[PDB]
């Protein structure tokens, strides 16, 4: 078997921003990307 | 492992973060400027890793 995975690489800025989005109730998780 | 920012040892009882963009250096969370909450969320999410300012720039 063989698979591939996408892994998201966050800078400190984008980790902090994604946490803020979660805290503000805007997204469920830090990888809940959307339009 | 010396912290990629402060050069001091990254110990077991400190929040440690590994650059997984390229350089594979360890850093103290506090040196990076990442909040404790952001660190908790990132380290819990399997599909998310951190990259240092140098590797990301
Ligand atoms: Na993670
Ligand atoms: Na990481
Ligand atoms: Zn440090
Ligand atoms: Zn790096």
């Amino acid at each position: 078997a063989m698979a591939a995975k996408v892994v998201y690489v966050f800078s400190t800025e984008m980790a902090n921003k994604a946490a803020e989005a979660v805290l503000k109730g805007q997204v469920e998780t830090i990888v809940s990307f959307h339009i | 492992y010396p912290c990629g920012i402060c050069t001091n040892e990254v110990n077991d009882d400190q929040d440690a973060i590994l650059c997984e963009a390229s350089c594979q250096k360890w850093f103290h969370r506090i040196c990076t400027g990442m909040t404790e909450t952001a660190y908790g969320l990132l380290t819990a999410e399997a599909s998310a890793v951190w990259g240092c300012d140098t590797c990301m720039a």
